[PDB]
């Protein structure tokens, strides 16, 4: 929702009630991800388009974001 | 594993956006499908992606049988055919040559010059084609005429 | 053509002298002759600023004209 | 047999290739090479890109690796950054013009009004968005030892190209690099023959182009005779252009009217006669009988 | 019918690959380029995959394969 | 290589002589279907197909060739 | 009709169709040889590329029409 | 290195035998043995060269060889 | 030229000049497969076995100037 980090999904939106893996290389995504811990393992999963730049501007999200409850 | 992991569903959420991730098209239609807020119309554009690229499997599937197919008719068609084509290895190019060797025997009693000679034996290199019986060899048999 | 020349600032004809380019050198309705004529006039002036300025304001009054270009038409 | 005669025979083409086919692929090579020592600009940069998807045929008749590497030869070969430093003075042309021909003193000094402008250019880059110069005259008249002329007047290099016999577009636009006879007016053969960007080029009887083909030549010289648009030049061949703002073109002709009219733009006229007896014997005695 | 041509315009291109492991990309499929994307009307572009399909013949030794790619430039 | 070369080969027998894609090579398709889509009376399709040999018999490189291209059209 | 053209804002151009004698280069000519073109009106439309341009036509009163088409 | 590419000469020239014809072949080796001994420039010569290893392809069915021996002659 | 290459003694090969049309011919024509043919010129110095022949070029006027290349 709001306040919650966003990690750009690599080309594929994670649609929900999946067992999807995310992976995060670069280090500004890994900003968002040590950010998601504070975050109570509910990061709000905003995927950017099918470019993504290796500092990823807000600007190249879509409009829908998907929210994950961590499993681990 | 994408089979079993959409099997023992209860929520329509857990089924359809699940199938929908684990099925095989574009990036760029998910828009439309989370776009579409109902869920029946979300169900529905899934069920009409999955449609199409069924019938891609089927129009994709059915051309490699006809590859496959045409294939073994090639094949075997070639095969009757190189029977036809080993009998000319040892029957009919055994009588072409016959007929080369008449002509030459024909040489040999008026007498060509010599590159003339050279010149017979090289379209003869144009001919004795076992391989098969071109009509390049026809057309060199009627140059050795 | 002053812009065209590349000789700016420096190249001042007098509006009596551009009258006098028109009465003496080019009889056409159209004007593409007399920007030959101060083509000519910037030219010859180029070639005179090339060696120096005897003016930092080439003051091209009537008197200069067949200076810069060749005697009345 | 069929077996051992098709592995044996695939080997002995393999080998044909590794002796007819692998020499072409090396000799392109040796282009590439030419490339990235010759320094390419990145837009011709990126029309060696264009070559290095063009150089892999087996080249025989109207090949594109020929034609292609024709094009390399011509873009290697019309030269790149190369300096001539031209010497900036009108009274080096006008001694030039004295030591080398006897002349009127009546039509010099309408070439060196031109050096001149070109002395004071508005840009710093040289340029000739005024009109250019155009001689008329007998053809026994000196018009290519004035190029020698201006060409050691200014530093540069003047290169024999008799444009008065060409008559097709297709030999001046030469066309694609897909058939060999792609093949460039005598622009780019003199700039061949040339090895710095800045040379003395001639253009030679426009009077005697009289139009004997399909395309109008004068107005494939008019998008290199406007300074705007020689920097925009291409033929079909070239595809980025050889800029011409530094390749002077001076036109010349013999005849007052048979230039085409998209041509009659941009000109300046020089008016020569021929030589007085008294002055045919000034030429001869100091220049044509010590020659 | 949509689903199926996409699948016949992907084996379309496939003649002109061949066309290009030889006669490279370099103009060739910039013109098959040209083609679609460049926006025309649908008898222009139906012509225009009948000009591709009219070219891949061979190209050392023609200027027939040179004036359909002209055409279809 | 020539293993999914005679299969690429295969696929294009497969895919486009049997669906609506293309008729194979359309420079002799379209120098036909000029032909067939007119309706004229068939001694001017026999004058047709006679320049036609004529521009076979000759690679379209005379300049009375084109003439005979275009006046075939 | 470049000061029309910067008026309008849409792009100036001209091209010297004066002595123009021939449709079949005004109209073109269907070809199988290296060297037939189109009309300078395609030329021209190329040479904007744009289908709402401002193309002044050069010098039509002296419309020369023998062979090859009269392009009138 | 010289006696690697003698070697490869006569495993070239080796299957010459068996396959084709000698005959015609054995004439394009001591054709372009005699091309060779004809004292070219050098220039002339490597340009030759390839042009030389490219008659090395068989007569007949390579007919490129068959104009590079009224070529190379 | 006969007197002439007893004079030098040198060798020489005549080539008739009369009529030809095509730089198949009058140049070499392009190798693009078998039974590409040069033409007179090259046979004629083939003929001649030293870089030093004279060659005579005979009933010049005689020429048909025209496209597959020209003579002059
Ligand atoms: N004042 C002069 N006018 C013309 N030519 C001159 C003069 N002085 C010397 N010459 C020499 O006479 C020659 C003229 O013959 P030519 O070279 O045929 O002229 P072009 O080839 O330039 O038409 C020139 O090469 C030039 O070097």
């Amino acid at each position: 929702r709001l306040e919650l980090p966003v990690i750009p999904l690599r080309n594929t939106v994670i649609l929900p009630h999946t067992t999807t893996p995310v992976d995060v290389g670069r280090a500004k995504s890994k900003r968002a991800v040590e950010e998601a811990m504070g975050a109570d393992r509910l990061i709000f999963l905003v995927a950017q388009r099918d470019p993504e730049v290796d500092d990823p501007a807000p600007d190249d999200l879509y409009t829908w974001g998907v929210q994950a409850v961590v499993k681990q | 594993y994408q089979l079993e992991a959409v099997k023992g569903t209860s929520d329509p959420a857990m089924l359809a956006d699940t199938i929908a991730y684990h099925a095989t098209w574009t990036v760029a239609e998910k828009q439309e499908i989370l776009e579409l807020t109902d869920l029946e119309a979300r169900l529905k554009k899934v069920l009409g992606l999955l449609s199409r690229d069924l019938e891609r499997f089927e129009l994709d599937k059915r051309v490699a049988q006809r590859v496959k197919e045409q294939m073994d008719t090639n094949q075997r068609e070639s095969y009757l055919r190189e029977q036809m084509k080993a009998i000319q290895k040892e029957l009919g190019g055994e009588d072409g040559l016959s007929d080369l060797e008449a002509l030459r025997k024909k040489i040999e009693e008026v007498g060509m010059p010599e590159a003339v000679k050279t010149k017979a034996l090289k379209e003869l290199d144009r001919l004795e084609r076992m391989q098969q019986g071109s009509p390049e060899a026809t057309v060199a048999r009627t140059y050795l005429d | 053509q002053v812009r065209e020349s590349g000789m700016e600032g420096r190249i001042e004809v007098t509006d009596a002298a551009i009258l006098r380019v028109i009465s003496e050198y080019t009889r056409e309705a159209g004007v593409r002759g007399l920007e030959r004529e101060l083509g000519k006039i910037a030219r010859k002036g180029a070639k005179f600023w090339l060696e120096g300025a005897w003016e930092g304001l080439r003051t091209i009054d009537a008197s200069d004209i067949p200076t810069y270009l060749g005697i009345p038409r | 047999t069929n077996q051992r005669e098709s592995y044996l025979r695939e080997q002995m083409k393999a080998i044909q290739k590794e002796l007819g086919g692998e020499d072409g692929l090396s000799d392109l090579e040796a282009l590439r090479k030419k490339i990235e020592e010759v320094g390419m600009p990145e837009a011709v940069k990126t029309k060696a890109l264009k070559e290095l998807d063009r150089l892999e045929r087996m080249q025989q008749g109207s090949p594109e690796a020929t034609v292609a590497r024709t094009y390399l030869d011509w873009l290697t070969e019309v030269p790149w950054s190369k300096a001539d430093p031209e010497v900036l003075d009108i009274n080096h042309t006008r001694q030039v013009l004295d030591e080398d021909h006897y002349g009127l003193k009546d039509v010099k000094e309408r070439i060196l009004e031109y050096l001149a402008v070109r002395q004071l250019t508005q840009g710093l880059d040289v340029r000739n968005k005024a009109p250019i110069l155009v001689l008329v005259g007998p053809p026994g008249v000196g018009k290519t030892s004035l190029g020698r002329s201006i060409a050691r007047s200014m530093n540069r290099k003047f290169h024999r190209i008799s444009l008065g016999g060409v008559r097709d577009e297709a030999e001046i636009r030469g066309h694609r690099r897909t058939y060999i006879g792609a093949m460039p007016g005598k622009l780019i053969h003199a700039m061949k023959q040339v090895g710095v960007i800045n040379p003395v080029i001639l253009l030679d009887e426009i009077d005697k182009m009289s139009s004997d083909w399909r395309g109008d030549p004068a107005s494939a010289m008019l998008e290199v005779l406007d300074p705007e648009q020689n920097n925009t030049f291409t033929d079909h061949y070239l595809d980025v252009p050889y800029d011409l703002s530094k390749v002077f073109f001076i036109t010349t002709a013999n005849t007052l009217q048979t230039i085409p009219r998209p041509l009659l733009d941009r000109m300046e006229v020089i008016e020569i006669p021929g030589y007085t007896n008294m002055e045919k014997q000034a030429i001869a005695r100091q220049y044509l009988w010590p020659k």
